């Protein structure tokens, strides 16, 4: 399983 | 003077509820364990944590439990199933009675009892006399025939069968199943919105729970396979740390809005349980949000499926719907009001001695498990 963040294009606030 | 004690069993927390006739007497959620996604793996472990509940409920009366238990469970395989029950009477009418109406709904409960599965809810939905007259309530009238549909909720005898013989195992007391999804709803909708359209999504741990009702019954029953544990697990995944880290940064800096969170480091431990670790209260919500997000997405598509059988709009339940500002994202997602259901937010008078449940969104199956 991939967490929804990766899969929503989300990472680049982390 | 009457006592009730209603149980809900989630898979991360089993709920506690004694009510006397209204006042709350004792109340409890303790950690749940044995069951895995719905199914009991380890009943010695299941049955101690029923009773690590049952005996702090006592602990808090002080005195033996002396009720009716209702107790609830949540399953995927809950499903909505009709039948019809006619009467006629020949050529001659007679009165329709309680007896009458009393034995059909009996045969009723016997007919759905069928294909491998049996009802817990039973719901009276229409009623015709004679073949043409359509009424709300039968009692008193008089006719040569009568046909009442029913819709019930029912579940695989399989899974009944493993709640029943557990529980009575080790509740040392009589007592009925229900559907948790269906208590939730019963705990937490307005006899408006139950009439003219609402939709119920359940926010519970394994996954989320999708009920609609119109007319006053529930007319369709489904779930998304995403919940409360995938987020968890995102935040374990993301943070590299324990489930039960996760939890807690969530519980206590989550939030479902990420975009206008001020800067706030915030403290985890590693998976060695020493190692300290810093993230942000923003890295940790966007984290939650994109889960959200995807439940609250899949969850549209049964949302769709209704709105061609919704006034009422979306009423979140369940643990996930106490997370700050869940009920903005939904509305941005499902474009329709969105509320907080809590058994408070009925349409019921108050309970003495509830506050601290009565608002609590995870308490609604509790609560409806007794006001059916
Ligand atoms: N105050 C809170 N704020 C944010 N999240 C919470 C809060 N309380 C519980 N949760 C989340 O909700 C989950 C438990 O909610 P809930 O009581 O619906 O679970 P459950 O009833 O055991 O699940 P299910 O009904 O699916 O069996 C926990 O995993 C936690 O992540």
């Amino acid at each position: 399983d991939i967490p929804a963040i990766y899969r929503y294009g989300l990472e680049g606030l982390l | 003077t009457v006592f009730y004690t209603s149980i809900d069993i989630g898979s991360r927390y089993i709920k506690g509820l004694v009510l006397g006739k209204w006042e709350a007497l004792a109340f409890s959620s303790v950690k749940s364990r044995g069951l895995d996604e719905g199914e009991i793996k380890d009943a010695i472990a299941f049955k101690e944590s029923v009773n690590t509940l049952l005996k702090e409920l006592e602990e808090q009366l002080q005195k033996s439990l002396r009720s009716d238990f209702v107790i609830s469970f949540s399953s995927v395989s809950f499903e909505r199933e009709d039948t019809v029950i006619e009467r006629d009477f020949g050529e001659e009418k007679r009165s329709i009675t309680l007896d009458i109406l009393s034995e059909m709904q009996s045969e009723a409960l016997e007919k759905l009892k069928e294909n491998g599965k049996t009802p817990l809810h039973i719901f009276s939905k229409r009623y015709l006399l004679d073949d043409e007259r359509i009424v709300f309530n039968p009692l008193d009238m008089k006719a040569s025939k009568i046909a009442i549909e029913y819709t019930s909720i029912v579940v695989p005898l399989k899974v009944y069968e493993m709640f029943y013989n557990f529980l009575q195992d080790t509740v040392k007391s009589p007592f009925q199943l229900k559907s948790s999804l269906v208590s939730t709803a019963e705990g937490v909708l307005t006899t408006p919105e139950k009439d003219r359209g609402v939709v119920v999504v359940n926010l519970g741990y394994n996954f989320t729970g999708l009920i609609a009702y119109k007319n006053g019954v529930p007319i369709k029953i489904s779930y998304v396979p995403v919940g409360m544990k995938h987020v968890i697990k995102d935040v374990s995944a993301v943070l590299d740390t324990s489930f039960e880290e996760s939890e807690r940064l969530i519980i206590t800096h989550g939030n479902a809005v990420y975009n206008d969170l001020k800067e706030e480091e915030i403290q985890y431990r590693g998976l060695d349980g020493n190692t300290i670790k810093t993230t942000t209260a923003k890295k940790l919500s966007v984290i939650i949000h994109a889960r959200l997000r995807e439940i609250m997405s899949k969850s549209k598509k049964f949302f769709r499926e209704v709105e061609a059988k919704i006034p009422g709009g979306v009423v979140l339940t369940g643990g996930g719907a106490k997370i700050p500002r869940i009920n903005e994202l939904a509305t941005e997602v499902f474009k329709s009001p969105v509320r907080t259901g809590c058994y408070a937010n009925s349409d019921r008078p108050s309970i003495i001695n509830a506050d601290e449940v009565a608002n609590d969104p995870s308490f609604a199956a509790a609560f409806g498990n007794v006001f059916a």
